[PDB]
């Protein structure tokens, strides 16, 4: 199984590697629309990048539900195929 | 919102027309090549011994 | 109890059997039917012997089996002319005299 | 699994590693050697080779039905 | 090769079943599909039939082109004749 | 373990079935019409040839 | 070692059980099983002393039933009835072994009814008198109807028993009319005289029509097969075993024995009619077996299809066709019994028949899965099995007689490899449905032993069918040669 | 033991409806066409084809065509 | 020795499947592999003795089905062709057994897997060494059963169960055709023995009556046998099962659907050469079907995004190639190509399985790029096998397919022209898709996920030993066996393969085919390689065309989805048959007209009639006296006055009036 610290680090790397994102203000408990200022389409792009890195497939409903870093880490850590 | 809904419907139809015939699926994902290959045993299953006997 | 384990039948049609009225005598009818069965089985076994010698000719002779076993092929094909009881679907060119 | 350990199957089951698998495999080898003897003898008795081989062959040691068949 | 994820809970019917549910090749998994599956869901059945008929018609047209070619009419060598009456006795002719 | 009531009669009748079938079928004379007609056909072919 | 002794063996055990209190269930079970096994061994001893060379009936015994009118009781075997006698005598102890666990609820009446049925079956198959053959033919109606009604699972057993009784009664009654007409015409009901006497072509047609109706009630044809799936569904597992491997075989036996040789011209005239009926029944019944939801219905419709294959193989009046018909009769009796035993095991464990509840039984019942796979293969007629031997010989005869009907029958191969595989995959392959079924148990010692003789018989009759084939070539040849004198 | 299946009401209703299809027959147009095609016409065609096969065998053998019902 | 060859896989399979709890995952694998290895060693000795010694071994144990003249038997025919197939099957089975030992090291059911592999090896050996048609049929359907069992080895996989059922049903259609052929052959010859049938095949030239049609008997039998060979070899008629049969594991695919089972149709066609040589129309049909299958598979495999699917379509194309090689009346060439294809196709399947196993069962080429560096040995094996399959000069595929194309050109006939055209175009397409697979899997820059790239390890020792042997075979088997099998007037085949003197065109092709037509395959192969490089690596318009052009999208879907053939055939035929099972046979007839006019309507009518009759007993003395008076009056009228009554009325009319009153 993959450690939660490594999950956090990889998710933070995915979020930080974004054009409209300031890398300084990225924390495991930030919200895409509120803190670092992204719209819905940037959220789903980030979710797709997380899928591509972690080798996992999320149903569309849960992919929409993923709207913040904390949710992303929680889902990826709960998934056993990470 | 009404023209938004019609735009959504038209976009959905266009996507259904031009979608890939065999889109990529993760092997263990539902519909992949490894789906339900060697699943873990279900929980709450009991095997009963001495089922049929002449006397109890 | 049986005496010994080898079949004893007569190679002659039963007497008091009238071909004009085969159904007059029931015993004669049944014995004639049994004798006809025995004769047909004898013909079938003769054809089987010819077939076995034909197959061994085909095995022994290699590429040149078409001329060495031609006589055996003809013998078998003429021997299988009236073998069957209900083989009416077989073409008359191979199943009719 | 949790309940698969209580299910008896002829072919082992999931992850069948008996403690004495080496001894069992040796016994299986001996059993194959034993059962192959009657089959080998029946083979040597029932084989027919109407053609004498161009070269000496291993089957000439035990099989004797070499050129003993004719279509007459 | 290797243990995978649990299949998950199947579908317990909560509404009246269709009168042809046997035409639903359902496993113990929550993802059942009918015993007859269309591999190309994008195209309709009649469109797929038309495309297959077009392919078979292409095969038939190529065969007709081969017939029209008459390659046997342009053979460059005379038929081979074997000695000893064209191998009559060897092939099985009456000696 | 304590044997069931059916076990003894079933095993005795199974062993008896095996022994009876094997011994009787192997010791039964081969008096089939097929073999009789084969012998007769061989005799007729030898006479004709 | 006589057929009268064979008939009397079930009677003694039946009387002993009748005069034993119901509180001694252990004694009742033991005595019934011992009587059945003794009768089976006695029949085997009759087997090791059967002459396959002669065409006459072997162990002819005469008893004075009516000194006048020539209806004396004649008991005899010739080679065709013999394997059916062995099959019934072997299948009866299996029925007692099935209800061994809960036999107190069944009571001694269950074993008594099955023993009486065995007595009736042996009497039917060992008979050289037409009237007495019909007597026992319709006698078998009582025990099966009582079994289905009393020991049925649900309230539809009443309707199933009604349908079975009414259909078989109508057929038997028309057969009785024809038999009495034959008796008045010939002066005797003796089988030898009935075979050696002529009939008018119109008389032959009418008598054959009556016999065909009577026997086609038993062997399921196109219009009169609808009573069989309900009867199997509502009958207990042992009753289904009997009705599948015994009574239908009785019907096809009666047809093959009293219709083909007695009325040659009528059989020739009506041969295309039964060919088209059998082809239609095979195709339609296989296709309706494909779309079924009940296990008992699936195997019952498989029974209908294979019995129609049997009846398509008899009028192929040649050694291959008739021998294949008889061999597939025996093989299908064994295979139907085994499949109904598997379904009965599943029902006894989990009290349901719908395949929607079942699935993924490999992980919990591997021995049952192996047995079910082997017997589905046998039903499918895989090469190396008795069903394949019978089916291929039947198809050979059908192709030698009529290529079109041979091809129509051979179309049954694809359909029979479809529903068998699809049912087996549904029930055995896949994942467990823990919400529906969560407690499982594999085959126990009794059921495993019950399945042992079926496997051995199927394998022996498939790999080496020489014994069974050679035990009947003489009778088959004489039966085909009956009409002609050339 | 407690091995009885957890019966589902809707599955049982589906089974009963499947086994009680005899009450829903109404001799509609589709049912009449299906009965007349696959219950009469197809068996008649099969019988005619079988009789034709037998008669072709008779013609090839040179015999007189056989008589069938 | 020979019964040991036939039954060694059976003994190991039976012991490992009846006592697998004691042998274990390692003991059962060791036992099955050593049994198959000893069978292969004895097969090589048998090859020496029979093929290299010009001998022939014949065996017979039991009559099996014994009738008046149904001459079935448990015989074994050991000819040069049978021995060649023995080597192919046994060697591939041993290599696949070792590959499986190293491949199923993490799978729970390795003992059952090895049991299935060994039992299929036994069934295939029974098929190959079949003395007569009944033993051949038993081997046919036994291998069909074993392939069905091995396809859903992971029985929990729903699509695996579907694919196994579909494959075995298609093989059952093939078996129906082959059984009809066997029945016709037995009716014609009054025998099923190959020796007798081939000895007396030339004499019968009469007609035959089947399904109200008059056809030549020999051509009818040959056509039905070819129909039987269509299902097993997956020809154009019944090839839908082969790509879907890839749901089984890679050793299953390599052993069954690449080397042994799927070539059984070609083997049977070569076996029945003394029977097929007298049916020119059957040979024409065989040529047409083979060419069509080769072209269809070559086009279908172009756009597949799955390694196993691509290699399965390559197998189907090569099978079509050897099928119409049989139809040019050249079976020695066809068996040579069969052996070469077995070798290099088993190599391709084993290498693809190594890649898939290392890549955590990825199996999709769209996420497989840039593995040439991380898979040196596996990529080397894939390259060797792919070059052999293309027919790179002087490899094992250069000595088989090129001669097939030359013979197709030299067969100056409509069928020959058709086969030549489709064979050349199929060579082009085969080169294209093989090089596309190579580029996508190994040379295209990385497209896989970083998760798989980190943990990728090349094939271990027991997965590499079979690969090395298969590479050596794919190098030198074609060159070594060229003079042995496909040589000019070789007596190597002895009487196993029969070709008519008027049908031999090998020397004619060799000394008549122009140099350009000899070199066409190489030019087409290199053009296809260049096209694959152009399309895969330098192209930025295909996706836009597929997304904005309806015709281009439809063409892409058509070529991706098995020419729509699977969907159309399945949907129409199978859906119609499934609907007939319930909509017509059951609801409309069994629960409909038969029951309405049977027990149901009879019950209702009898209930109402009994009720109406019971209404007569009204309990009235006047009613009873009235009934007595009518009885007396009717008796008087119909008996005493019967003269005038009969002069006036008719009995039919009276009874009709009675019935009409009763309604």
């Amino acid at each position: 199984h993959l450690s939660k610290e490594e999950v956090i680090q990889r998710v933070l790397a995915v979020v930080k590697d974004f054009p409209k994102v300031d890398p300084s203000k990225v924390t495991p408990d930030v919200h895409f629309q509120k803190d670092l200022g992204l719209d819905s389409l940037d959220n789903v792009e980030i979710v797709m990048a997380l899928e591509e890195e972690f080798k996992l497939e999320i149903p569309d409903k849960e992919a929409d539900k993923i709207d913040s870093c904390n949710l992303a880490i929680e889902y990826i850590a709960n998934h056993p195929m990470a | 919102p009404d023209t938004i809904d019609r735009l959504i419907a038209d976009a959905e139809a266009s996507y259904n027309k031009w979608r890939h015939p065999d889109p990529y699926i993760v092997p263990w994902a539902p519909g992949g090549s490894k789906f339900t290959r060697n699943p873990a045993p279900p929980q709450g299953i009991e095997i009963v011994y001495d089922y049929g006997r002449e006397d109890n | 109890g049986r005496k010994k384990g080898y079949v004893e039948f007569d190679e002659s049609p039963p007497d008091d059997f009238d071909p004009a009225n085969p159904y007059k005598d029931p015993v004669a009818m049944l014995e004639m039917r049994e004798y006809i069965v025995r004769e047909k089985w004898i013909q079938i076994e003769k054809a089987k012997i010819i077939r076995e010698k034909l197959r061994w000719c085909y095995r022994i002779e290699g590429v040149n089996h078409l001329q060495k076993c031609r006589h055996l092929v003809n013998q078998y094909l003429e021997s299988t002319r009236g073998i069957g009881w209900g083989k009416d679907g077989r073409h008359p060119s191979l199943h009719a005299p | 699994g949790d309940f698969r350990t209580k299910v008896w199957s002829m072919t082992g089951g999931p992850y069948c590693r008996p403690k004495h698998w080496k001894r069992n495999t040796a016994i299986a080898m001996f059993g194959v050697v034993l059962v192959c003897i009657p089959i080998a003898m029946k083979s040597a008795e029932l084989e027919q080779r109407p053609h004498h081989p161009v070269r000496p062959i291993p089957s000439q040691l035990w099989c004797k039905n070499f050129g003993t068949k004719d279509y007459e | 090769s290797g243990m995978g994820l649990p299949v998950g809970k199947h579908y317990i019917p909560d509404k009246p079943l269709p009168m042809n549910e046997e035409l639903l090749w359902d496993n113990g998994t929550p993802f059942p599909e009918p015993c007859i599956d269309r591999i190309a869901d994008t195209v309709g059945k009649y469109e797929a039939l038309a495309w297959l008929c077009g392919g078979l018609s292409f095969f038939a047209s190529l065969g007709l082109l081969a017939v029209w070619n008459d390659k046997a009419s342009k053979i460059p060598f005379t038929p081979k004749v074997y000695p000893y009456d064209n191998l009559r006795v060897e092939l099985g002719g009456e000696p | 373990r304590k044997w069931e009531d059916w076990e003894l009669p079933c095993y005795i009748t199974s062993f008896l079935t095996i022994v009876i079938l094997g011994v009787g079928l192997n010791a039964k004379p081969d008096l089939t019409i097929e073999t009789w007609a084969h012998e007769k056909a061989l005799e007729r072919l030898k006479i004709e040839n | 070692f006589d057929l009268s002794g064979l008939i009397l063996c079930p009677v003694l055990g039946s009387i002993i059980l009748i005069f034993i209190p119901n509180s001694r269930i252990r004694l009742i079970r033991l005595i019934g099983l011992c009587a059945s096994l003794i009768t089976f061994l006695y029949s085997l001893v009759l087997w090791i002393q059967f002459d396959p060379s002669t065409a006459k009936f072997q162990f002819v015994e005469s008893l004075r039933w009516l000194p006048y009118e020539n209806i004396n009781l004649n008991l005899g075997i010739d080679g065709l009835s013999f394997f059916f006698v062995i099959l019934t005598t072997f299948l009866i102890p299996i029925c007692i072994l099935v209800g061994w666990s809960g036999m107190r609820s069944y009571g001694k009446e269950y074993i008594i009814a099955f023993l009486i049925c065995e007595f009736l079956m042996i009497a039917v198959f060992c008979m050289l008198d037409l009237l007495l053959f019909y007597v026992f033919f319709e006698s078998v109606l009582i025990p099966m109807f009582i079994i289905i009604g009393v020991w049925g699972s649900r309230q539809r057993k009443i309707k199933a028993a009604y349908q079975f009784f009414l259909y078989t009664l109508l057929g038997s009654v028309f057969m009785l009319l024809a038999i009495l007409l034959i008796l008045f015409q010939t002066g005797t009901a003796d089988l030898q005289i009935s075979l050696t006497t002529e009939f008018s072509e119109r008389r032959q047609i009418f008598l054959w029509i009556a016999f065909f109706a009577a026997f086609a009630v038993k062997v399921p044809m196109v219009p009169v097969h609808i009573w069989l799936p309900e009867a199997h569904v509502e009958a207990p597992t042992a009753g289904s075993v009997i009705l599948a491997g015994i009574l239908s075989k009785l019907g096809t036996y009666g047809f093959l024995r009293f219709s083909i040789p007695m009325f040659p011209e009528a059989t020739l005239c009506f041969t295309p009619f039964i060919y088209t009926l059998s082809a239609i029944a095979i195709i339609y019944t296989s296709l309706t077996t494909l779309r079924q939801i009940d296990l008992k219905k699936i195997i019952a419709y498989s029974s209908v299809a294979h019995m129609n294959l049997v009846t398509i193989g008899m009028f192929s009046l040649n050694i291959q066709g008739i021998g294949g018909s008889i061999l597939l009769m025996l093989s299908h009796g064994l295979v139907l019994s085994a499949l109904f035993l598997c379904v009965g095991v599943l029902y006894d464990r989990h009290k349901t028949r719908l395949v929607r509840y079942y699935g993924g039984l490999v992980s919990t019942m591997p021995n049952f899965s192996t047995i079910f796979f082997f017997f589905t293969l046998a039903n499918m007629s895989l090469p190396g099995t008795s069903s394949f031997i019978g089916e291929f010989l039947i198809s050979v005869g059908a192709f030698q007689r009529n290529s079109l009907v041979a091809t129509l029958a051979a179309l049954g191969m694809i359909l029979g490899a479809a529903y068998s595989l699809w049912l087996y995959n549904r029930v055995v392959s896949g994942n467990l449905k823990a919400d529906f079924l969560h407690k499982f148990s594999d085959l126990n010692g009794r059921e495993v032993f019950i399945f042992i003789p079926f496997l051995v018989g199927v394998v022996r009759m498939g790999v080496h069918p020489k014994v069974f084939l050679d035990r009947m070539h003489t009778y088959v040849s004489n039966l085909v040669q009956h009409g002609k004198f050339n | 033991g407690g091995m009885e299946a957890n019966k589902n009401k809707f599955i049982e209703d589906w089974g009963t409806a499947r086994e009680n299809l005899e009450f829903n027959f109404r001799w509609t147009r589709r049912n009449l066409a299906l009965v007349g095609i696959f219950g009469i016409a197809i068996p008649v065609l099969v019988y005619k084809g079988i009789v034709r096969e037998f008669h072709m065998q008779d013609e090839d053998n040179g015999r007189p065509y056989r008589k069938f019902m | 020795m020979y019964l040991l060859i036939v039954f060694l896989p059976l003994i190991g399979s039976s012991f490992a499947g009846f006592f697998g709890r004691f042998l274990g995952s390692e003991g059962s694998a060791i036992m099955t592999t050593t049994c198959v290895s000893f069978s292969s060693i004895l097969s090589l000795i048998a090859f020496y003795e029979v093929a290299l010694g010009a001998s022939a071994c014949y065996l017979r144990i039991a009559p099996w089905i014994s009738s008046e003249m149904f001459d079935a038997s448990w015989g074994f025919l050991f000819d040069s062709l049978t021995v060649v197939m023995l080597i192919v099957v046994t060697f591939i089975s041993s290599l696949v057994h070792l590959y499986s030992i190293s491949y199923m090291s993490e799978d729970p059911h390795s003992p059952r897997f090895m049991c299935y592999l060994s039992i299929l090896t036994f069934f295939m050996l029974m098929l190959v060494t079949g003395d007569n048609f009944l033993q051949l049929f038993l081997g046919w359907e036994g291998v069909g059963l074993a392939s069905y069992l091995l396809i859903h080895f992971w029985f929990t996989r729903l699509q695996a169960d579907k694919a196994a059922t579909k494959a075995m049903l298609v093989n059952r259609v093939g078996d129906f055709g082959l059984a009809l052929g066997i029945l016709g052959c037995f009716t014609l010859f009054q025998t099923v023995d190959f020796s007798t049938i081939f000895a007396c095949a030339s004499a019968p030239r009469n007609s035959w009556i089947r399904c109200n049609m008059r056809l030549n008997a020999i051509t009818l039998i040959c056509i039905l046998l070819f129909i039987g060979a269509v299902g097993k070899s997956a020809q154009i008629g019944s090839h839908t099962w082969l790509p879907d049969a890839m749901e089984g594991p890679t050793p299953v695919s390599a052993l069954i659907h690449a080397a042994t089972m799927v070539t059984a149709g070609v083997f049977m066609i070569a076996r029945c050469s003394p029977l097929f040589e007298y049916s020119p129309t059957a040979l024409i049909v065989i040529t047409f079907a083979g060419a069509m299958t080769s072209f269809l598979a070559a086009t279908t495999g172009i756009l597949q995004n799955d390694l196993k699917r691509v290699i399965a379509y390559s197998t189907c194309s090569q099978l079509g190639y050897m099928i119409f090689a049989c139809g040019i009346s050249n079976y020695s060439v066809s068996v040579f190509h069969l052996m070469n294809h077995a070798f290099f196709k088993a190599l391709l399947f084993l290498s693809a399985g190594s890649v898939i196993h290392a890549m955590s069962d990825e199996q999709d080429m769209r996420k497989m790029g840039g593995l040439a560096s991380s898979f040196p040995f596996t990529y080397a094996m894939m390259l060797m096998g792919s070059l052999s399959l293309i027919g790179f000069p002087f490899l094992t595929g250069f000595y088989s397919k090129d001669v097939i194309l030359e013979l197709a050109y030299t067969k100056y006939t409509i069928s020959g022209n058709f086969a030549f055209w489709l064979g050349s175009v199929s060579v082009l397409f085969t080169s294209y898709y093989s090089f596309r697979s190579l580029f996508l899997t190994f040379l295209v820059p990385t497209n896989s996920f970083g998760r798989d790239i980190l943990r990728c390890h090349d094939a271990p020792i027991p997965m590499a030993i079979p690969l090395i042997l298969l590479a050596l075979g794919s190098l030198f088997v074609g060159y070594l066996a060229k003079d042995m099998m496909i040589g000019l007037g070789t007596n190597f085949w002895a009487n196993s393969l029969f070709v008519l003197p008027k049908n031999e065109i090998l020397a004619e092709s060799e000394f008549a085919a122009p140099t350009i037509t000899k070199l066409i395959p190489i030019l087409f192969s290199t053009s296809g390689a260049s096209v694959a490089y152009n399309v895969n690596l330098v192209a930025d318009q295909f996706q836009r065309a597929f997304q904005t052009s309806t015709f281009c999208n439809r063409l892409y879907s058509f070529f991706n989805k098995r020419w729509f053939f699977d969907q159309v055939l399945n949907d129409f035929l199978v859906r119609s048959f499934l609907r007939f099972g319930y909509e017509v046979s059951f609801e409309a007839l069994d629960k409909g007209a038969i029951e309405i006019l049977g027990p149901y309507g009879i019950s209702y009518t009898f209930r109402r009639l009994a009720e109406r009759i019971s209404q007569l007993q009204s309990g009235f003395v006047y009613h009873y006296a009235f009934a007595m008076l009518l009885g007396l009056t009717l008796f008087v009228t119909f008996f005493c006055m019967w003269d005038s009554l009969s002069s006036w009325v008719d009995n039919r009319s009276s009874f009709i009036l009675i019935v009409s009153s009763f309604f």
